[PDB]
């Protein structure tokens, strides 16, 4: 414990790398973020963080390519390195070739960027987990842990009260056939509200939300458009 | 080690390896610079064993350029290496600009290189506090105090080194705006060995003008010292 | 500091405990490999058994694969005993030297130069604290340019003595006695007319030594011999069909 | 790599209604000396793409290694049928490497042609790198790319490179109709290859015709027969 | 640091160095910035150690570019290298691209240098807190860069030793709609409540970046006097 | 990661000093003593040979007073092992100056070069300092005979007479009490014996012991060193007058 | 961060890591060097080994060049890397200057290499002591190199275990004008008396310079005639 | 264990090299992997037991069965990132071989090169040793298949069928019941399910079309890597017993 913690090289006598287990809980402090995969749409919503009622809400949703977007949850500085890496990767592929980067291959290209910061002892594991949501030819959601690892999901949640939001998603199997994004965007927004603490701030026009789908490039949901969605959430 | 951060943030937020570097300056020799209308005087403390150690050490009062003083106070080991970089810098600037480096530019560089050594990896912070006297782009004398932390500021009349607090509080109460050529010598002398022994050999004083930095010889130095002990009686 | 964990730092008694510990790592595998040197013939034996390590022992491994005997070139062979990873890494370093020596010098490396070059690297580990010794001690055999046999043993501590009847394993404390004794019988026999009798003077001598050093029965499927005698000079692994032929000379 | 001493000859690639049909003589000439008459100059770098050839053989053999291992790396990281690289992807990769060599001065003298089917509506998600009925392809799912050694890349409906860019190109430009059938494409290609036999010194019979259809890549070796125009009279 | 390096996660998920540098920004002089829809106003305390200092060479509100100005907190010597670095990057952008840099974009390149020690070159986290502001486009902007690297755009922030008190006053007296002059008097009143006895010229160095002219302006001794005379809060 | 194994040899102490240099000064305070003396004729360097055995060659060599250049020479006091590193380095410096400017290197300029390298190790590198400090006497046409005393820390100082090594205080005291400003060469040599004898509290030296050398520029920088034979006369002369 | 000195000054001002290296040198087999009027003798005792070993395959007295021999007393692994690196200097010198390198410059070069590992980071000091002897145009030489890197000029010396009384024995039996034949006689005797259980045959080693003849290592046939007395 | 188990480059006084046996308990608490040879082709198996409580992963997205050169199956059991690093290095070596030799790398030297790459990290201060146990397999017609298992710290060992993971002791004892080298590959799929249903500690129970995924290289796959199509899994899911 006290001895098996100082560096990211020593294995605990149970074979656990503590210094990547510790960075794996920095994502558990970021605000919740939920991705829902429809038959042909992906909806990503995240709760922006306001440190004071003078400050602007912190940005949660980031755009990578035409049909690729992410939602970090962890250390903001570490995520900014990864978005630049991903953006410089989808653009180079669209430059060297004329195609769109294979989302499966792009996630692997960023999942091993986590890795190279784990073998050495002069580096640290990234403290950020990502939500790579994209529509390449079919909708797909990815998640990269601070240790080199990635998975393809059907729904996610990040950190703050993710267990509360997961319960809403774990019991909802409609999302596969949930066409009519109106019916799907409500499902995600209700999920995000579930993680949101009661007797506190409610979901307002300062919570991020974006979609990507068949002929729907990665777009934010405008506040005027978003505002009525929050109204149906109150129902 | 080689490429490790040796200066790191203490849990209270301080930089211990810089705070300790300040205490290395306090175990040095006091230096005093005084500004005037168009000239600056610099007086420092020197320590020599009698009959031995010829005063060729000339630690303080270092020429940088045609018109640039430097009276450091701290580790003499780090004094030469820091000074020699500035002298290298002063000529490179005078090569890339075809005009002599102003006093403000040199101070900014010394503050930069000193702050660089407390931010790089596997390098010890300079244990030196310096002050530079010179003329800006427009002909206007200035003195620039420096600290090992990298902080720098221009001063009208500042004292650094061993027990500079006592000298500074004295220098703050009897500094005139535009003193005379022989007044600035007296104020520097009166202040420099308020903490140093009254002997005239201990203090080395030189005066900087628009041209040809002048070292004050022992004739008047002894003369003014005898005008100060009677002041103390 | 108290850190005698470093690979190099002399302990106050002048010893490098890491060298002693690395040697202890070779003994822990309790794999015994024996090689003896005769007249224009050299033979080498190993045990074809799993190194005593964490992993579960022999259940489904094809025992043909499990060997402690490799060859460095067409004419130089070795028997590395130690941690399996280090032994595999040692031969690849050894193979490169004999290959580089050939390209750089235009002729095949001597059996004594190859191990000396190997020891010149094992010393680098011993002196640089940033890395770790290969827990591997190997025996190298071959034929020099004078058609004379050569036998050499190196140690995790860089030491390339080179014997004429050598043993590596966990019984070298007493195997030095039997091998010295059992090799004197071929000296007491002064017939001196053995014309290419490596088959019936040297190989059988080495198998007898293994049967005596460790007191098992030496089934032909749990040993292996390799010989670089003159008229072959190729380090050919002797097939099992005639290994048990010598094992039938218990008489 | 410096001077094309062992050169290929023209290759002709046209797209017909069932896919791509690419043909090439099987001769590589050592200048003015037909040193080899059984080398092949049409490589299969993918189950749905083929690669052309012209100019120096060493450079195009080296290029084949790059495209071959690029395929296998794709095949290792392939999860579904849609992960496979299109012929357009290799074209944009051959274009980049030719261009990178052009900024340097080692251009690997070649006129590579990349052809294949740019779609996954005809199932081949069972890959056998080491060894039914045709479909109608809309002619927009077929890619026939060209790469000059200066890096000049473009795609068309009939890319003839090498020296057929003067003889076969004129025939194709006034005879290539859309959705040509199987044998009608061959008789058009055969007419183009016959002319190159009379009029190109570094060409020959013994063509290798390769077709890229919905079932993959095929092979066959005709011995096209030039004899016309009655010059025998004396 | 007793048995740990710079890149070390605490068992609570936070880094050690950056959470130690956060305690180093609570010692500089208090600076207050206010962003209204007509231009950003930057105010700053002036802590003259002695009357011998020139009060001019020491400064708190530099200009990153022709349209950007910043405040500082924490290690003063450690902040000059950021501003100097940002000056080169801001100017370099103006060369590659003919236009002026976005304050949001200027802050990002400062933020990513604030963790250059992390190794994905410095060696320890920067221990300052910037208060960048400017009028690039989309109206004026005001940002705030931490040692931890997180940067949040503010409408009216505050840095320095008494930033906790200044943000308490701003969080009540700030309204979304103000004229330029209402911001200027508001900033001084916030400083007046937290500064020392005298609200003189030699105590503050307020500078403005007006939307109209789109250029920073360091108020001289004259322009600074006409704001103190207002005294909208004559409460002692 | 060898962070736990590091000693941080280039780190300030709580009192603003460097422990590695602090200990290196202690190392050179237990080494053999070396004496420097400037006379009108020349500069005198004389050190004490630490006894090892009578089997030492002690005929054509001694490991305290080396030659750095035809006009510069040094008397080492400290770790003899790493002195040869700095002696070879300073030999390179004094010969590369002559390569560039086509003239012999002034003594005051060689010292700052060899002190910068000595100081650089205690500034950055994570290596141990040079536990060595040596007087560097030499003659330069600009400022005549000079004598400089170096330090593991890297800070040097010009001197007229210095006695670094073990029991330096008892040898600086006698030097300070008897160093007349104007002395002849033979007079200075006798003084060197007197301070060397008194430093190691022996009434008379033995000549299987302390050795002497000087410059005494004769417009050609003769740079002579004593074999043991010439020192009996020096020992004889000391006995007659003391 | 991986290149930091492991040899650091102890508070009492001693390079304590070197003191440990000298402890191990003071526990190895005694090597011994003696120089005479017309040659130099370096001798070491190689303890009576098992008959399994090939004695000629290990020789503590190796040869650097035509007239420069060597012997060590320490860790055999470090001798080989130092001996091999010492031969490069003896060849690199001859690749510039025609003549064979001479002992004084060779010892200084080698000592600078032993000193490097004392100071540089991440490495330990060499755990051996060398005795480089040779014949030059400046007569005969016999040097010794410590693990610390400092080198000494000797007329006769010992480096191995119990060299305190071993060297005291030589002091009362050595003179400058000692004949080379008598030098070997004294070299055998001093090794003989120190070696407990005196069986000084098959377990000794001699190397001679012989008045500007090439350095030669006496094979055992030429040694048994020196064991009568 | 008293401070000798911190870094991978230190040997404990009893010779055992710690920090590597700790890896061995890291892989042995990970999802089990299986690989055995039949008379037609190797069949592998990976039972992703740890991924049962998540209930959010795509059905058959996660897959630890990787292939190189389309005729060599590589599966692991350990850190899914560290192993994936090796696969890309295994593919790099296969590519490097083809660029030089025009031939797919023979398996018995692919496992040698990978064993050295894995072992090379167990030799340094800084480098963290890999935490993956690698299983490599390939089938040919002229020579039947063969399985190698590259444990941490080198040690590539040729098997005729191996299980690595959490319950590898309860899987081996059930596999060795039948000589699978004479058993067909089609009906061996049924057998391994009976082991997964029983020998797995209730992690997998009757809902395992998704948790366990595997592939063969057999004659019906033309001796090339191929995941089993779902239409063959369910006939093999005739596991209805008791």
């Amino acid at each position: 414990r006290n001895l098996y913690d100082t560096d990211n090289i020593i294995y605990s006598p149970e074979g656990r790398l503590y210094q990547v287990e510790y960075a794996s809980e920095a994502i558990k402090q970021g605000t919740c973020a939920v991705a829902i995969k429809s038959k042909d749409y992906v909806v990503v919503s995240g709760l922006k963080k306001c440190i004071s009622k003078l400050s602007f809400p912190q940005e949660k949703i980031f755009k990578i390519d035409d049909y690729i977007g992410i939602s970090m949850s962890g250390i903001t500085s570490d995520a900014k390195v990864l978005t630049k890496f991903m953006q410089n990767e989808c653009l180079s592929h669209k430059f060297l070739y004329n195609e769109n980067i294979n989302i499966e291959s792009l996630v692997r290209s960023v999942a091993d960027k986590y890795q190279k910061n784990t073998q050495k002892s002069s580096k640290r594991a990234f403290g950020v987990g990502l939500m790579i949501a994209a529509y390449h030819n079919e909708p797909c959601i990815f998640e990269t842990r601070p240790n080199g690892s990635y998975f393809e999901y059907d729904a996610l949640s990040f950190g703050a009260r993710s267990h509360a939001s997961k319960t809403y998603l774990e019991k909802n199997l409609h999302l596969f056939e949930e066409c009519s994004l109106e019916e799907l965007i409500l499902h995600c927004l209700k999920a995000l509200k579930c993680s949101l603490s009661s007797e506190s701030e409610l979901t307002i026009s300062n919570t991020a939300l974006a979609v990507v789908g068949k002929n729907h490039p990665w777009q934010e949901i405008s506040s005027l458009q978003l505002e009525e969605y929050l109204s149906k959430v109150k129902m | 080690s080689y490429d490790r951060a040796i200066t790191v943030f203490s849990p209270d937020g301080h930089l211990l390896q810089v705070e300790h570097a300040l205490e290395a300056v306090k175990k040095g020799g006091c230096a005093v610079a005084i500004k005037s209308s168009n000239f600056a005087v610099l007086a420092v403390e020197k320590k020599n064993i009698p009959k031995l150690q010829n005063p060729k050490t000339t630690e303080k009062l270092i020429k940088l350029d045609e018109h640039n003083c430097l009276a450091f106070a701290g580790l003499n080991a780090d004094a030469r290496v820091l000074v020699n970089k500035t002298r290298l810098e002063c000529q490179r600037y005078y090569l890339n600009m075809d005009e002599p480096a102003p006093v403000d530019y040199i101070a900014k560089y010394v503050a930069k290189v000193q702050q660089k050594f407390t931010h790089r990896g596997g390098v010890r912070p300079f244990g030196i506090a310096t002050l530079i006297a010179g003329f800006k782009n427009n002909k206007e004398i200035c003195i620039y105090q420096t600290e090992p932390s990298g902080i720098y500021a221009a001063w009208k009349a500042q004292a650094i080194g061993k027990n500079a607090k006592i000298v500074q509080e004295f220098l703050e109460k009897n500094y005139q705006e535009n003193m005379e050529q022989k007044d600035c010598i007296f104020l520097a002398l009166k202040a420099i060995f308020e903490v140093v022994e009254l002997s005239s050999k201990n203090v080395e004083v030189a005066l900087l003008t628009e041209k040809d930095l002048t070292f004050i010889e022992e004739q008047e130095i002894n003369s003014m010292v005898e005008l100060i002990d009677q002041e103390r009686t | 500091s108290m850190y005698d964990r470093h690979l190099t730092i002399f302990s106050p008694d002048g010893n490098l405990y890491q060298i002693e510990y690395a040697i202890k790592a070779v003994k822990n595998t309790n794999i015994t490999s024996v090689g003896v040197k005769g007249e224009n013939c050299a033979v080498i034996i190993s045990q074809k058994k799993m190194a005593t390590q964490y992993i579960s022992q022999d259940k489904l491994l094809d025992y043909n694969n499990i060997t402690n005997i490799y060859n460095i070139t067409d004419e130089i062979g070795c028997s590395m005993v130690g941690m399996p990873g280090d032994c595999l890494s040692m031969v690849y370093k050894a193979r490169s030297e004999a290959s580089e020596f050939l390209y750089s010098n235009g002729y095949n490396v001597n059996a004594e130069t190859l191990c000396r070059n190997i020891c010149d690297k094992i010393q680098v580990y011993t002196q640089h604290a940033y890395m770790r010794l290969h827990a591997c001690s190997g025996m190298i055999i071959g034929i020099d340019e004078n058609n004379k046999p050569e036998l050499f043993k190196f140690d995790p501590s860089g030491f390339c003595a080179g014997y004429r009847a050598c043993v590596i394993g966990n019984k070298e404390q007493e195997s030095i006695s039997v091998l010295e004794r059992l090799l004197e019988k071929r000296k007491k026999k002064i017939q001196q007319e053995t014309i290419d009798e490596d088959i019936r003077n040297t190989t059988i001598l080495a198998i007898e030594a293994l049967q005596t050093i460790l007191a098992f029965d030496l089934k032909a499927s749990e040993i292996e011999v390799a010989i670089v005698s003159t008229k072959n000079r190729n380090f050919t692994q002797i097939s099992e069909k005639e290994i048990d032929n010598y094992l039938t000379y218990i008489a | 790599t410096l001077g094309p001493v062992v050169t290929g000859t023209s290759v002709i690639a046209i797209k017909y209604k069932h896919g791509i049909m690419i043909a090439a003589d099987r001769k590589a000439s050592y200048g003015s000396y037909a040193k080899f008459q059984n080398v092949e100059r049409i490589f299969k770098i993918n189950n749905k793409t083929v690669m052309g050839f012209s100019g120096e053989l060493a450079d195009a053999q080296y290029l084949h290694e790059l495209l071959t291992r690029k395929n296998i790396n794709n095949l290792s990281e392939k999860k579904r049928k849609e992960d496979m690289y299109t012929p357009q992807h290799y074209h944009s990769y051959v274009s980049r490497v030719f261009y990178v060599r052009k900024n340097r001065i080692d251009p690997l003298f070649n006129n590579i042609i990349i052809a294949g089917i740019n779609s996954q509506k005809y199932d081949n998600n069972d890959d056998n790198v080491l060894l039914e009925e045709y479909k109608e392809i809309h002619k927009d799912d077929l890619y026939i790319g060209f790469v000059d050694m200066h890096g000049t890349n473009f795609c068309d409906d009939y890319i003839t490179t090498g020296y057929a860019r003067y003889f076969a190109l004129t025939l194709l430009r006034d005879h290539y109709k859309d959705n040509m059938t199987e044998e009608e494409a061959r008789i058009l290609i055969n007419e183009c290859l016959r002319i190159l036999y009379f009029r190109d010194a570094t060409s020959s019979n013994f063509i290798q015709i390769v077709k890229v259809t919905s079932k993959g890549v095929e092979y066959e070796e005709p011995y096209i027969l030039p004899c016309v125009l009655n010059s025998a009279d004396y | 640091e007793y048995d740990r390096g710079v890149n070390t996660f605490s068992p609570e998920g936070r880094l050690f160095q950056v959470e130690y540098a956060l305690g180093a920004i609570k010692l500089g002089s208090t600076a207050v910035g206010i962003c209204v829809n007509d231009g950003v106003i930057l105010a700053s305390e002036r802590r003259i150690s002695s009357t011998l200092i020139e009060k001019d060479s020491v400064e708190k509100l530099l200009s990153i570019d022709d349209h950007i100005g910043c405040a500082m907190s924490g290690l003063m010597a450690d902040a000059r290298t950021l501003i100097d670095y940002a000056r080169v990057e801001c100017n370099h952008y103006k060369f590659i691209y003919n236009e002026n840099i976005n304050i949001k974009s200027c802050v990002e390149l400062i933020s990513e240098l604030a963790l250059d020690f992390s190794n994905l070159i410095m060696s320890r986290p920067f221990g300052v807190a910037l208060l960048i502001g400017g009028v690039d486009k989309n109206g004026p902007c005001l940002w705030y860069t931490e040692p931890s690297g997180t940067n949040t755009r503010f409408s009216a922030a505050s840095i320095g030793s008494a930033q906790e008190g200044a943000e308490l006053l701003l969080q009540e007296n700030y309204k979304k709609d103000m004229t330029f002059e209402q911001a200027e008097i508001l900033a001084l009143t916030v400083l007046r409540q937290v500064m020392e006895d005298k609200l003189s010229t030699s105590n503050v160095e307020i500078c403005a970046i007006k939307k109209s002219d789109q250029t920073f302006y360091k108020y001289n001794t004259d322009d600074i006097s006409r704001i103190i005379d207002v005294l909208p809060s004559p409460v002692y | 990661m060898a962070r736990r194994y590091d000693s941080r040899t280039t780190t300030f102490s709580p009192e603003g000093r460097l422990y590695q240099v602090e200990y290196a000064l202690e190392a050179i305070n237990n080494a053999s003593i070396t004496i420097g003396l400037i006379t009108k004729d020349g500069v005198i360097l004389g050190a004490d040979k630490v006894f090892i055995s009578k089997l030492i060659d002690k005929a054509n060599n001694y490991e305290k007073i080396y030659k750095i250049d035809k006009h510069i020479f040094c008397g080492v006091a400290g770790l003899n092992a790493d002195a040869n590193i700095l002696i070879n380095q300073s030999r390179l410096y004094a010969q590369r100056y002559l390569y560039n400017y086509n003239e012999v290197q002034p003594v005051s300029q060689l010292v700052v070069q060899i002190c910068d390298i000595k100081q650089s190790y205690t500034q950055y590198g994570g290596l141990r300092p040079y536990g060595v400090s040596f007087l560097i006497g030499g003659y330069d046409t600009k400022d005549g005979y000079q004598l400089y005393h170096t330090d593991p820390s890297g800070n040097y100082s010009g001197w007229f007479a210095t006695a670094i090594g073990t029991n330096n205080l008892t040898a600086s005291s006698v030097l300070k009490q008897e160093w007349k400003n104007d002395m002849t060469l033979e007079e200075g040599l006798l003084l060197a014996l007197k301070t060397l004898a008194k430093s190691t509290d022996t009434e008379i030296p033995k000549s299987e012991k302390i050795e002497l050398a000087y410059l005494t520029n004769k417009d050609g920088e003769v740079y002579q060193k004593y074999l043991t034979e010439k020192e009996i006369e020096e020992l004889i002369k000391l006995y007659t007058q003391k | 961060e991986y290149s930091f000195s492991l040899t650091t000054f102890s508070p009492t001002g001693k390079l304590v890591q070197i003191e440990y290296a000298l402890n191990r040198v003071s526990s190895s087999s005694p090597a011994l060097g003696i120089r005479a009027k017309n040659g130099v003798i370096i001798a070491t005792e190689k303890k009576s080994p098992n008959e399994l070993i090939e004695e000629n395959s290990i020789f503590k007295i190796q040869q650097i060049s035509e007239h420069i021999g060597i012997v060590y007393a320490g860790m055999p692994g470090d001798f080989r890397v130092l001996l091999k690196r010492a031969r490069k200097e003896a060849i690199r010198y001859s690749l510039q200057y025609g003549s064979e390198i001479l002992v004084k410059e060779l010892v200084k070069i080698i000592a600078s290499i032993v000193q490097e590992f004392t100071q540089t980071g991440g490495v330990r000091p060499f755990g051996l002591s060398l005795l480089i002897c040779g014949v030059d145009v400046y007569g005969y030489h016999l040097y010794q190199i410590d693990p610390s890197g400092c080198y000494f000029n000797w007329m006769a010396t010992c480096v191995g275990k119990d060299y305190q009384n071993n060297m005291s024995f030589l002091e009362k039996r050595y003179n400058k004008d000692i004949e080379i034949e008598d030098a070997i006689h004294t070299a055998i005797l001093t090794l003989k008396e120190s070696y407990e259980g005196v069986l000084n045959e098959k377990n000794i080693e001699i190397g001679v310079a012989y008045d500007n003849k090439p350095f030669k290592i006496l094979t055992q046939n030429e040694i048994k005639d020196y064991l009568i007395e | 264990s008293a401070g000798y188990d911190l870094s991978v480059s230190t040997f404990s006084p009893d010779g055992r090299l710690y920090q590597v046996e700790y890896i061995y308990k890291s892989i042995n608490n990970n999802n089990t992997a299986l690989c055995l040879e039949c008379k037609d082709g190797i069949i592998c198996c990976c039972i992703n037991s740890n991924m049962d409580k998540n209930k959010m992963i795509k059905k058959n997205s996660y897959n630890r069965i990787y292939h190189v050169n389309n005729n060599i199956i590589i599966t692991y059991s350990g850190f899914d990132g560290d192993a994936r690093n090796i696969i890309d290095r295994a593919r790099s070596e296969a590519n490097t071989y083809y660029y030089n030799f025009h031939t797919n790398i023979p398996l018995h030297i692919l496992v040698n090169r990978i064993s050295l790459y894995i072992h090379a990290y167990t030799l340094y201060w800084h480098m963290r040793p890999f935490a993956a146990s690698i299983i490599i397999s390939s089938f040919n017609e002229k020579d039947k298949g063969d399985i190698y298992c590259i444990e941490p710290n080198g040690a590539c060992y040729k098997y005729s069928g191996i299980v690595i993971g959490k319950n590898k002791e309860m899987f081996k004892t059930e596999i060795e019941k039948k000589d699978y080298k004479d058993i067909n590959v089609r009906d061996a799929i049924e057998d391994i399910y009976k082991f997964i249903l029983t020998s797995d500690d209730h992690m997998n129970k009757n809902n395992l079309q998704n948790l366990v995924n595997f592939s063969w290289i057999c004659k019906e796959s033309s001796y090339e890597f191929q995941n089993i199509h779902e239409e063959i899994l369910t006939p093999a899911l005739n596991k209805a017993v008791e």
